[PDB]
């Protein structure tokens, strides 16, 4: 989750979040360069009494104009289609899990052996124990095996709706009449936050996800427990 | 035909800065009330 | 840009009453709403 | 039929100060006067509607 | 008289000037709806109680800033005072339908405040998507009245454009050829020919969702075999032009402004600059899908759309570059007209390159309905659109009235302005990254101080904008007329005095051809 | 005086009118679909055919019985006229875009077939054949229309005109027929919503279209027209041909590829 | 012959992001497979796999209505 | 290239003319005959209630609710079937 | 055969249709339809720009392809030159005679 004065982005729990990260940080720094250069160049026209206002040949400099942003383009797009076809390269998940959009809750279907469903809702502040998040708590949480990858299922069963986790780098629409899949894979074991991306009426601030990533054998018989 | 100059190609008078500034605080301040009160007219339904 | 002396100059003080209007007619209503948005919501 | 367009040119050039859609003569001035009766009062009546559907009613 | 003049008009600068007023009163609106916004997330909490009303706040701030303030005043107000003047045309080649164009925006507003005043209004995001806008989610009428509201503005817009296509193409003098036309006309023009393309397929789209709403279709509804994705592509095919469309004039007035300012007879690069605005436009029909990079896309539709938008910024450099180009070597008037520009060109740069970021599909995974795309649009379009505006307005206000404004006046404002927008929207980009959502009424603890500041920031602009009404109040009340005006030997739209009569060019021009 | 070849128009109150009818229907079929009440759209639709009367009357009255459409005011509408056609492109483009969408990725809802399950479309080669030889036909006679005004021919001209418009109006009786005879409807999921909404559009173009050919005929009856001036005629033509061009599209999209 | 069977496996006629016809084709290939060993005398169990397979992708909701509207004669579906 | 006559080449109008009425005017004379040969109603296909077909998520603005624009009894059955 | 019956715009064009239809004939443009082409621009061969009034704007293109205009009043008396190229115009006004 965030913490308070968060400047950057949520330390990564998956390793593409990772990937995410450094190709985030060479893009910063291209984008720090271009606008102070910019500012530079402002604050050293407006600096001279130095003139020349008599027509400017402009064929020589916009080569240069074209082809140097041209380069640093190709140079942001390298990596970033690396970490695109990378994201896309077949997984073998070891478990399907679907989640289904609603107003205002998720429900979670794990139906890869038994039927297993429920409903996940915020925690209201009034009802929160001492020490839980105002606004990320749910009753249910997605109890998932770490260290190992997931196949998420996305779905709504009314609005659009968007299920994201930022420190995995995972956000998938929720659109009814379509099953959207994306792969989840935690390093660590741990309680994972997101919130509803996509608008969907009056109370799309107030349906969060959390994923509870814990080993293999304690999802087995949470599991069983939930049925 | 129609009144030419400054102050003359406009659909508001500015021959009195008083009453232009009454015409200038209702025209602007009706702009930026407006949705200060739709916003109460939806509560006050509720 | 040139231009004449001014018509009708407006003086610092009608400067201020000027700038107290247009800042008043902009404050008022608005601060009155959002003053009253407790009472708003008991209806 | 018979070519009358000199007649209407000799009408819509007539040195009378009047605007194109007034020229014509009186029944100008009649579909002119009905056309914004309609429009100014069918205006009314949408504020009227919005005002009416602007509150909840049973 | 004044019914002829100012309701039956068929003058290219009266109905420039009503658009000048329309979009003024349409700001206050739109800055009022973002006051609410910033009140809302001002502190943790609710203040609202009530976030159908918030989501309501949000569509119709963003509604009303596009299409009735930047637009009016960029195409309407700018566009018809300024782009006649400058080819020597006596006129708009339809200078009565012109008058249409202006007038069906008032019942385009008046469908909008009804919309919000009936039921609970239209709480979809300006992007209108089903099935939150279908007739489930939003029963009732609020829904169906936006819709209106976008129709008669976009008939408003396409008319517009066939206008504005006909001056300038056939209204020059004979001898001017389109490479003898001010870089504002071309904008101009380029701005029309992306309006006429783009809003007949939004108005197809919002149809399909007013019959999906009312007549029982089902092209976005699943039910029927219909799919919510589809209204995207059709909202986004219109909705990409459209942020082009909003930033185009802005760069025909920055390359005059900035031009002007330097004491340069002309810019930098000319024909640079009409290329980088025609490939600017073109590129803009062709990167819509970078609205949808979470919608469920095939990975090498991403990786089209992400390389498709990132070229982009070749043709927007070579502008950037060239009013640095045309600064360079300038006797600098530090005019408030120059530091509009100036900071427009500063912050229009930093918003460029936060799309840049989003271009690249893997990191809007993270950034797409986020805060950081918020802080994107705000730089460029929100900061860009009204710093070109602020600077045209400042520019050309002894033009259109006969009258000067306090300079003194006029940079305390701008001042107050640069510090209120940065404060608003900076801290935004921090809110992006740690992944606080938009369209929120409320935020977890943690995104606390950055809001606060934010809101904070929202009140600075307001004082400034407070000031701009008055300091409009004291050039109207002091009457300082204007006698000389430098450089117009290359700004044909002052040669005609402050303001101009009723009737300029009943003599053309004289041009020969050498 | 003036010493340019443009229109400076009289001050007209028909932009307001225009501007205030869009309000009347629009705010009309909002009472209409939530309301229960068809007044202000009544209202709306009447104030807005006196508004087009007039407006064009006007414009007929500037140019036939004024002369102020010198080449460089012809020339400025036929610009206009190309852009405005252009922009009707665009807005069946979208409703194309809609079917070939639906079309192409058949949902399980509707048996992940097309046409979807319990949809039985019509005979492309019965009358929707039959509509395509008639707005084919129109572009011919109206073809030699256009010949005979500009080689002075005043008889064959109203008989070629008359020809067009009869075919205009045996199109629009055809689909009315059809639409009748139909036995899926709008409300038929998507196959009803992209057949319905896209034809019915271009029907509403056919309407507008022959009703432009009919003004002409009605200008050409009373000798508006010369044989080297007369672009109400021209525009009306261009129209023509583009409601007979997005036939063709709906006919190869919807009734054949589609059926 | 597939047992320890853990969930569905990538299917090269469904590589990307839309799942929506895999669920469909796996439901539809259960329900015909499971109609032919009826009308054939046969074994359910030859079906396993298909049942599997959709039970892991599709949406209980989903699955749920297309065994209602099978039911009712309403399943649009060539089965 | 499904098209065979050589270059009419006279007047304009003459040559339209002769377009019209020897190949335009037979072409839709021929596909009304066609038409009219291939026109007897054909039999109703059985009702199915698919969920589909026969959308209703708001009662249309005239008649009952019930009825679409053109609702012919002979080939459009309701939401519950064909009308007695 | 054609019966005629349609007018001819000899026969029927009107008002500054028929104004402009009838100087295009004689050779004439009194609605500055043309560009004029230039002289050599010297004192001696000045531009002469017909008006019907003491002044009449000019747009000087300086070179072939310039895309910078200059535009300057020419005022009635003694020829002016363009700021920009120094060439030479020299106004001719005249009554808005037929
Ligand atoms: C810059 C736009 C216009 C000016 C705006 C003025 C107002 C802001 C000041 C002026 C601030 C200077 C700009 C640099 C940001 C400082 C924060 C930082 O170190 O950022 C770090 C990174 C992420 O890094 C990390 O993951 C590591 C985090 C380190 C942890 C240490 C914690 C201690 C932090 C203490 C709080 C300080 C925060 C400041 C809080 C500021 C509150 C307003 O954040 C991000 O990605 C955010 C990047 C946003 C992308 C926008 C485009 C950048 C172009 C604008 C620059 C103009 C150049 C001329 C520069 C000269 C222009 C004046
Ligand atoms: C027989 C006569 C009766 C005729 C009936 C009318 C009555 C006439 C009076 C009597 C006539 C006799 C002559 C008196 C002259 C006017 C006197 C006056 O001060 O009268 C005042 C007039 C004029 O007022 C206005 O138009 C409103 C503006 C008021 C002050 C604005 C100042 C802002 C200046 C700063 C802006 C900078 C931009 C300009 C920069 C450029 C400057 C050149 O009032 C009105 O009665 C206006 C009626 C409608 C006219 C069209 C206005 C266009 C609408 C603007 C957009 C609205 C958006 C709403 C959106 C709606 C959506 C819900
Ligand atoms: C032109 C477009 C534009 C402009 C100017 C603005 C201006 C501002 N907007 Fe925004 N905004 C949008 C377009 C714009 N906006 C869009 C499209 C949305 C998304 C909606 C959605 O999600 O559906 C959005 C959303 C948005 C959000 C996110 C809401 C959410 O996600 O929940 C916030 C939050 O702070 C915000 C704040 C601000 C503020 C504080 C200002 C201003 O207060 C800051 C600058 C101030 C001004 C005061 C402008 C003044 C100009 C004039 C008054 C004209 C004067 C006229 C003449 C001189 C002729 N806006
Ligand atoms: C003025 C309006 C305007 C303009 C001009 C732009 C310009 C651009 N925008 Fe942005 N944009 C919006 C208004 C605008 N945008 C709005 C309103 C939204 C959100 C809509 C909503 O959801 O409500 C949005 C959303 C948006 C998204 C979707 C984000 C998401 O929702 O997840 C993306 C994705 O690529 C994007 C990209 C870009 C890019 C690449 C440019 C390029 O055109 C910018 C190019 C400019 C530069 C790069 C700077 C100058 C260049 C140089 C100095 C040269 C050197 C630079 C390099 C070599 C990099 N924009
Ligand atoms: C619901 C659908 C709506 C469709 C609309 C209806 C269309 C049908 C008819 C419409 C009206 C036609 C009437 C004909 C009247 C003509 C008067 C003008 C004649 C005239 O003045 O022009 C003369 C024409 O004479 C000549 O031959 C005569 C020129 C030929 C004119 C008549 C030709 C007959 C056309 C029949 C159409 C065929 C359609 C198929 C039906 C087959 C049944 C036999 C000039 O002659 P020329 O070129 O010098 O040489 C002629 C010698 N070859
Ligand atoms: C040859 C055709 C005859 C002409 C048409 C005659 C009558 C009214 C039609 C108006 C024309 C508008 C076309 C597009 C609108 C909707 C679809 C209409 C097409 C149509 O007529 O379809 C009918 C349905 O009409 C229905 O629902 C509804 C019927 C009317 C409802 C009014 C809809 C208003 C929509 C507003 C559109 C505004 C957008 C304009 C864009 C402007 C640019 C900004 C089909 O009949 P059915 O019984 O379902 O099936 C046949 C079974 N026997
Ligand atoms: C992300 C990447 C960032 C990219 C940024 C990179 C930018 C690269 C810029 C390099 C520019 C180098 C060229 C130097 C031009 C400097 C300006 C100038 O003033 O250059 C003049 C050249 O102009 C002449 O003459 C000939 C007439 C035409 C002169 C052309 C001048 C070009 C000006 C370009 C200015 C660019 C400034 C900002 C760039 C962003 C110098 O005049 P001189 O009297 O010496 O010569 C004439 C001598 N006689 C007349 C006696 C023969
Ligand atoms: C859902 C409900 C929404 C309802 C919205 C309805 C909005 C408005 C309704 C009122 C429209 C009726 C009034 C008729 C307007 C005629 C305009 C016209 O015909 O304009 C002409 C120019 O446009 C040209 O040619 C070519 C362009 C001709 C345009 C024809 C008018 C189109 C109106 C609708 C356009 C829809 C846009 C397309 C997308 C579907 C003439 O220009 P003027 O300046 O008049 O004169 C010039 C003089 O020299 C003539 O002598
Ligand atoms: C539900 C209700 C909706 C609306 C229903 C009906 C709508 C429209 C009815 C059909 C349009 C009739 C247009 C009549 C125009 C007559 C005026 C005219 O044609 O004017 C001509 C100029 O053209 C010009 O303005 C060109 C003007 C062209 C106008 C283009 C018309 C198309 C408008 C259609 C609106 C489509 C909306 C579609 C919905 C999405 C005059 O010049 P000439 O002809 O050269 O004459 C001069 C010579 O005589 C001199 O010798
Ligand atoms: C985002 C937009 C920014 C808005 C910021 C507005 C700044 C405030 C302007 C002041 O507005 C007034 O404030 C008074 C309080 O100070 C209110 O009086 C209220 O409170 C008084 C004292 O408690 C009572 O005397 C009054 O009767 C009672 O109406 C009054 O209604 C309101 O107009
Ligand atoms: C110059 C132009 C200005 C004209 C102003 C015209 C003002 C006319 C106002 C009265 O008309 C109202 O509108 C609705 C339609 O007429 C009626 O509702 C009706 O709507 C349904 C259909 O007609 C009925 O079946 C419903 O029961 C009923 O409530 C309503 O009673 C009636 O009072
Ligand atoms: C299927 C839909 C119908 C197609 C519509 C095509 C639209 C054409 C508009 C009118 O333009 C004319 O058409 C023919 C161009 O191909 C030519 O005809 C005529 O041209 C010559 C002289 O006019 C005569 O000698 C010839 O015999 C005769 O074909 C003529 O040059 C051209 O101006
Ligand atoms: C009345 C007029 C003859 C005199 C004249 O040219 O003014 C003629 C010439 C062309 C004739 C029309 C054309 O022949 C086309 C139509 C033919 C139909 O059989 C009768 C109506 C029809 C519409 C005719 C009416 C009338 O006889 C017209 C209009
Ligand atoms: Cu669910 Cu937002
Ligand atoms: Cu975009
Ligand atoms: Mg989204
Ligand atoms: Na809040
Ligand atoms: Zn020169």
């Amino acid at each position: 989750m965030a913490y308070p004065m968060q400047l950057g982005f949520q330390d990564a729990t998956s390793p593409i979040m990772e990937e995410l990260l450094h190709f985030h940080d060479h893009t910063l720094m291209i984008v720090f360069l271009i606008s102070s250069l910019v500012l530079y160049i402002i604050s050293l026209m407006l600096t001279t009494k130095l003139t020349h206002t008599s027509t400017m040949d402009a064929q020589e400099v916009e080569t240069i104009w074209t082809i140097l942003p041209a380069i640093i383009l190709i140079l942001i797009a390298l990596p970033s289609l690396r970490i695109l076809y990378m994201m896309d390269e077949i997984n073998n998940p070891s478990l399907t899990v679907k989640t289904m959009g609603h107003q205002w809750y998720w429900s979670y279907e794990y139906t890869d052996y038994e039927d297993l469903s429920f409903d996940s809702y915020m925690i209201p502040t009034s009802e929160l124990k001492p020490g839980e998040l105002r606004l990320l708590e749910v009753d249910n949480r997605v109890v998932l095996p770490m260290e190992m990858t997931i196949r998420m299922l996305v779905s709504s069963e009314d609005v659009l709706h968007s299920w994201a986790v930022p420190s995995l780098g995972l956000k998938t629409d929720a659109i009814p009449g379509r099953l959207n899949q994306t792969t989840l894979m935690s390093s660590r074991p741990g309680l994972y936050y997101g919130q509803c991306s996509e608008i969907c009426g009056s109370n799309h601030s107030f349906m969060p996800i959390v994923l509870e990533l814990v080993p293999l054998k304690y999802f087995e018989k949470w599991s069983a427990s939930m049925l | 035909h129609y009144e030419e100059g400054p102050g003359k190609n406009i659909p508001f008078s500015v021959e009195n800065k008083w009453r232009l500034l009454a015409m200038m605080t209702l025209f602007f301040g009706s702009g930026f009330a407006a949705p200060f009160f739709i916003v109460r007219h939806q509560l006050l339904k509720k | 840009i040139t231009a004449k002396p001014a018509k009708t100059p407006t003086s610092p003080k009608e400067q201020a009453i000027g700038l107290s209007v247009t800042f008043l007619s902009f404050l008022l209503p608005a601060g009155w709403v959002l003053y009253h948005l407790d009472n708003y919501k008991k209806s | 039929f018979e070519n009358r367009v000199a007649e209407k040119q000799k009408l819509f050039q007539e040195d009378n100060g009047l605007p194109v859609h007034l020229k014509g003569g009186a029944t100008d001035n009649i579909l002119y006067r009905v056309t914004m009766t309609l429009c100014l009062g069918g205006t009314l009546y949408s504020l009227y509607c919005l005002g009416w559907a602007s509150f909840p009613h049973k | 008289m004044f019914i002829n003049r100012w309701l039956f008009s068929t003058n290219h600068k009266d109905i420039g000037t009503l658009y000048l007023l329309f979009g003024a009163w349409a700001g206050m609106v739109g800055t009022a709806l973002s006051l609410l916004i910033r009140a809302e997330l001002g502190q943790p909490g609710t203040l609202l109680g009530d976030d159908q009303i918030y989501n309501v706040v949000v569509t119709a701030h963003a509604f009303v800033m596009i299409f009735f303030m930047v637009m009016p005043i960029m195409i309407g107000g700018f566009g018809n005072w300024l782009v006649p003047l400058m080819i020597g045309a006596p006129d708009m080649a339809f200078p009565r339908m012109n008058n249409m164009s202006f007038w069906l925006l008032p019942p385009s507003f008046l469908l909008l405040l009804a919309s919000s005043m009936v039921e609970a209004g239209a709480g979809t995001g300006w992007t209108v998507y089903p099935p939150l806008a279908g007739n489930l989610a939003h029963a009732g009428a609020s829904v169906d009245l936006t819709i209106f509201s976008l129709h008669l503005a976009g008939v408003s817009s396409i008319l517009g454009a066939i206008n504005f296509i006909t001056t300038i193409i056939n209204m020059k003098p004979p001898a001017m050829s389109q490479y003898q036309t001010p870089l504002f006309v071309w904008s101009v023009m380029i701005t029309a020919v992306l309006l006429l393309l783009s809003l007949p397929v939004l108005a197809a789209g919002i149809t399909m969702l007013l019959t999906d709403r009312n007549l029982n279709t089902t092209f976005f509804d699943p039910a029927g075999g219909g799919d919510p994705i589809l209204y995207q592509h059709l909202f986004w095919f219109f909705g990409h032009p459209e942020v082009y469309i909003l930033i185009l004039p802005g760069f025909g007035m920055i390359s005059h402004i900035v031009t002007y300012y330097s004491g340069k007879k002309e810019p930098f690069g000319y024909m640079g600059m009409v290329w980088a605005m025609m490939s600017i436009g073109f590129l803009g029909f062709i990167v819509w899908a970078h609205h949808m990079f979470t919608v469920g896309m095939d990975v090498d539709t991403r990786a089209y759309f992400t390389s498709a938008t990132m070229i982009i910024a070749i043709p927007t450099g070579v502008k950037v570059f060239s009013w640095l180009a045309t600064l360079h070597g300038g006797n600098i008037k530090w005019s408030p007209a120059m530091m509009w520009a100036l900071g427009f060109i500063f912050l229009f740069t930093v918003g460029g390159l936060t799309g840049i970021v989003l271009a690249n599909s893997s990191l809007d995974i993270v950034l797409h309905d986020t805060y950081y795309v918020v802080a994107h649009f705000h730089y460029v379009l929100s900061m860009g659109a009204v710093f070109a505006i602020m600077g045209g307005f400042v520019h050309w206000f002894p033009l259109f009235s006969g009258y000067t404004l306090n300079d003194t006046w006029a940079k305390i404002h701008f001042a107050i302005m640069f510090v209120g927008v940065n404060m608003t929207f900076f801290p935004q980009h921090f809110l992006g990254l740690s992944g606080m959502p938009r369209r929120y009424s409320d935020y977890p603890d943690a995104y606390t101080m950055w809001n606060t500041i934010s809101s904070m920031g929202s009140f600075i602009s307001l004082t400034a904008v407070m000031l701009m009404v008055f300091i409009i109040w004291e050039a109207f009340a002091s009457k300082r007329e204007v006698l000389t005006v430098d450089l117009t030997t290359t700004n044909l739209e002052w040669l005609n005095g402050c303001p101009p009569p009723y009737h300029t060019f009943e003599e053309p021009t004289y041009v020969n051809l050498k | 005086h003036q010493t340019h070849a443009y229109h400076m128009v009289n001050p007209s109150p028909w932009p307001l009118t225009g501007a205030l009818s869009a309000l009347l229907m629009t705010s009309g079929l909002t009472m209409w679909f939530h309301f229960n009440s068809m007044t202000l759209l009544m209202i709306g639709l009447t104030t807005n055919m006196l508004t087009m009367y007039q407006w064009w009357r006007d414009v007929i009255r500037e140019s036939t019985f004024q002369g102020h459409h010198t080449p460089a005011v012809q020339k400025g509408l036929r610009y206009g006229m190309i852009l405005f056609i252009i922009s009707e492109v665009l807005f069946f483009t979208g409703f194309f875009w809609a079917f070939y969408h639906s079309s192409l990725a058949p949902t399980p809802e509707l048996g992940g077939c097309w046409p979807p399950t319990g949809i039985h479309p019509l005979n492309p080669l019965e009358v929707p054949l039959l509509n395509t030889s008639v707005l084919l036909a129109s572009g011919v006679s109206i073809t030699w229309a256009h010949h005979s005004l500009m080689e002075g021919d005043r008889k064959h001209m109203l008989q070629a005109l008359f020809i067009t418009i009869t075919l205009g109006v045996y199109f629009t009786l055809l689909q009315a027929s059809e639409y009748y005879e139909a036995p899926f409807t709008i409300s038929d999921g998507v196959y009803g919503s992209t057949f319905f909404v896209a034809t019915g559009f271009h029907g509403l173009h056919v309407i507008i279209g022959s009703t432009f050919l009919i003004v002409c005929f009605f200008r050409q009856l009373k000798f508006h027209f010369t044989s080297n001036h007369h672009f109400g005629f021209e525009a009306a033509a261009w129209y023509w041909h583009f409601v007979d061009v997005v036939w063709l599209f709906l006919y190869v999209s919807i009734y054949w590829w589609g059926s | 012959k597939i047992k320890n069977y853990q969930t569905a496996p990538f299917d090269s006629r469904f590589p990307n992001q839309n799942q929506t016809r895999n669920c469909w084709q796996n439901y539809l290939d259960f329900h015909r497979c499971e109609k032919a060993m009826t009308a054939k005398g046969g074994d359910v169990s030859v079906c396993e796999w298909y049942r599997r397979v959709y039970k892991s992708l599709c949406p209980i909701s989903w699955v749920s209505t297309w065994d209602d509207r099978r039911a009712e004669g309403t399943f649009p579906g060539k089965i | 290239a499904s098209a065979a006559k050589g270059d009419h080449g006279g007047t304009g109008a003459r040559t339209w003319r002769f377009l019209t009425f020897g190949l335009a005017l037979p072409s839709v004379a021929l596909c009304t005959l066609n038409s009219w040969l291939h026109s007897g109603h054909r039999e109703r296909p059985a009702f199915i209630p698919y969920h589909h077909l026969r959308i209703r998520t708001k009662p249309f603005s005239w008649g009952d609710g019930n009825h679409t624009f053109f609702h012919n009894p002979r080939v459009n059955p309701l939401p519950t079937g064909y009308e007695k | 055969a054609s019966g005629g019956g349609v007018p001819t715009d000899e026969e029927q064009a009107t008002g500054l249709e028929r104004e402009v239809m009838l100087a295009a004939r004689k050779g004439q443009d009194p609605y500055n339809i043309l560009a004029p082409k230039a002289t050599s621009g010297t004192k001696e061969d000045p531009n002469l720009v017909p008006s019907i009034t003491n002044k009449r704007i000019v747009g000087c293109i300086c070179e072939e392809d310039n895309s910078t205009v200059i535009w300057f009043w020419l005022h009635k008396g003694e020829a002016q030159r363009c700021p920009s190229c120094g060439t030479h115009y020299k106004l001719v006004p005249h009554q808005l005679a037929h």
